[PDB]
């Protein structure tokens, strides 16, 4: 069932939303 | 088990090679006789004073060149060049044979090579300086194999790979135990994309010398990446970092890239994807706390910040990288691609298409830039122009596994209608690639295939429609059910047609 | 999102070309190869005492072909008796 379990939003195309749901603060120079 | 570290191969080697080879104190006999002076390189050693003292005492050239090597380790390339020049001015080298002068000329050659490497600029000037020093060394002493190695490296830097390969063949004729010859041959083979042939040389060099710089395990990991065994690549890179914990941030960068790839292609669930992605981000940031201006790290972070809708900072990082690393065309291509991606939200179709074209021209290996170029052509309603570009790319890259490109080709040909056969081929290829990649097959490709097969095979069209309906599950629409019912009606499946109509 | 999926498929494939900085070879990098003029030969002959056995087991695991069998002898010329 791992073949079907791996199919999720990022494979469906919702990867960008997932990254948006992951918040992190960097020490950006710019 | 036995700990895998630098100390492991230290203890493997005899104590003669353990402590003496890493001494930070240099013993210099004085001209007065038995008197000697010991100067520790841990302290701030002045180049001028040390050279003056060495000239006054007329010490052996080994001490001069060892001090030059240590100052190279200190990064004092100018100081090492001064040491070499004043050694050439010293009485010992003037009274020694031409072999010592040739060795110091080759040391100056290595100094020019390091000066070019540490800056990646002024390549012609430093190459000419190194060539003059190496030619002087060869004239003074042509029997030194180090002169041949320098000649091969000069050929490699000027991309004269055939001459360097001939030089390494001559070195192999001289002796097969030359580690530097193996490393140079493997580097050339990798430059010639002979990943496996360079891999055997990498393994042989690693077996001969596990403590050799440059690290063979970097090339072994690159080969494993080329051979898809990236897990062994990461393990070897971890072992290298254990052996080389300093001045080897590139290994950490490769490890972070491998972790990101594993997160992208292996995460079985959204929560696992989030955990792996955040761990990779934290590791990348920890590496960034050492170097905050590395262009590749900024380019990698640009993807995350574009996904975070931080397009302004993406533009800032892209422009900064373009200003710093304009020499590297791949970074220019990546920055142009990211600028086009940002402008896509702004829908600057002309500007985004121009940026995609510039990205392609900078680095032709960027398939994503060409795909964005085709997408921008579609955006500008350039159906024929996009079709011609896509046909050119496919015919030039028939072996490329661009599944989305083939899906777009099939959709375009289905819209055209007359090219249904290419549409079928491309959609089947997309289906096969997705099945091999364990990625969700788009039911739209199935609908297009069924529409095409309506005029060829009702059976295959009905089968594809059933597959699309199974993929949709609860996402079944009225048109799909109506077409299934009509298919069963044409198949005289009265019960199934009635059920689909209901 | 189609281009995002394409990026995820590609990831950072063609960005490893610059990471070849480890391929460059310089003589001065090794600490003990230069301390004597013949330290190169000494270090080349310093590892003759070592072999595959002296390699770390994990590093031996890194040696993967891209065990002896009892019935394959190594040829001889004088035999015995």
């Amino acid at each position: 069932k791992l073949e079907s379990m791996v199919k999720s939003n990022y494979r469906n195309g919702g990867l960008d939303r997932i990254i948006s749901k992951i918040d992190f603060d960097f020490d950006l120079e710019l | 088990m036995s700990l895998l570290d630098q100390d492991y191969y230290l203890s493997a080697l005899p104590e003669d090679k353990r402590a003496e080879l890493v001494t930070l104190q240099l013993t210099i006999p004085l001209k007065s006789g038995d008197e000697v002076v010991t100067i520790d390189f841990n302290e701030d050693v002045d180049v001028s004073q040390l050279c003056v003292l060495l000239e006054s005492e007329n010490a052996r050239p080994d001490l001069w060149l060892s001090a030059a090597k240590v100052f190279v380790s200190k990064g004092n390339i100018a100081g090492s060049q001064e040491i070499i020049r004043k050694a050439l001015q010293s009485n010992v080298i003037l009274d020694s044979s031409a072999s010592v002068t040739s060795l110091f000329h080759n040391f100056s050659f290595w100094l020019s090579l390091m000066e070019y490497v540490s800056t990646n600029s002024r390549e012609d000037q430093f190459l000419e300086y190194a060539s003059n020093s190496l030619q002087a060394s060869n004239s003074l002493d042509s029997g030194l194999i180090l002169n041949g190695i320098g000649n091969g490296v000069l050929y490699a830097k000027s991309r004269r790979y055939d001459e360097a390969l001939k030089e390494f063949d001559n070195l192999l004729k001289k002796k097969s135990t030359n580690i530097l010859a193996i490393l140079g041959k493997a580097q050339i083979l990798y430059k010639r994309q002979k990943y496996s042939q360079a891999l055997e040389l990498y393994q042989k060099a690693l077996t001969i010398n596990p403590l050799i710089v440059p690290d063979p395990r970097l090339g072994i990991g690159l080969c494993f990446w080329h051979l898809n065994n990236k897990q062994l690549a990461e393990q070897a890179w971890h072992n290298s970092l254990k052996v080389h914990p300093q001045n080897n941030l590139n290994t950490k960068i490769l490890i972070c890239l491998a972790k990101f790839d594993y997160c992208f292609n292996e995460s079985k669930d959204d929560d696992e994807f989030t955990a792996l992605y955040r761990e990779s981000l934290e590791f990348l940031h920890s590496c960034l706390k050492e170097d905050a201006k590395h262009p590749l790290l900024l380019m990698v972070l640009a993807s995350y910040y574009f996904s975070k809708e931080d397009y302004e900072k993406v533009e800032k990082l892209c422009n900064l990288v373009l200003k710093e690393n304009s020499r590297n065309a791949a970074f220019v291509s990546a920055s142009h691609f990211w600028l086009a991606r940002v402008a896509y939200h702004k829908e600057d179709y002309v500007q985004a298409q121009k940026q995609f074209k510039q990205a392609e021209d900078s680095q032709n290996s960027n398939t994503l830039a060409k795909l964005g170029y085709a997408q921008c052509l579609i955006a500008r309603n350039e159906v024929g122009d996009a079709t011609i570009y896509l046909e050119k790319f496919f015919k030039e890259n028939q072996d490329s596994k661009s599944s989305e490109m083939m899906l777009l080709l099939g959709i375009i040909y289905s819209q055209s209608g007359k090219s249904y056969y290419k549409a079928i081929i491309f959609l089947e290829k997309y289906v096969a690639v997705c099945q091999e990649e364990n990625y969700p097959i788009l039911p739209e490709a199935y609908l297009v295939l069924s529409r095409v097969y309506e005029n060829k095979d009702l059976n295959v069209a009905l089968d594809y429609l059933m597959k699309a309906n199974d993929i949709l599950g609860d996402k079944a629409n009225v048109y799909v059910l109506n077409n299934l019912g009509i298919y069963h009606f044409f198949r005289n499946n009265v019960s199934q047609s009635s059920d689909f109509f209901a | 999102r189609l281009l995002s999926a394409l990026f995820s498929k590609d990831n950072f494939r063609y960005l490893m070309n610059e990471t070849s900085d480890g391929l460059d070879v310089n003589y001065l990098r090794i600490p003990g190869i230069i301390e004597n003029e013949k330290s190169l030969g000494k270090l080349f002959s310093s590892y003759k005492n070592l072999a595959i056995e002296n390699l770390h087991p994990d590093d031996r695991l890194l040696l993967v072909d891209p065990s002896p069998v009892f019935f394959l002898r190594r040829p001889q010329y004088v035999s015995d008796g």
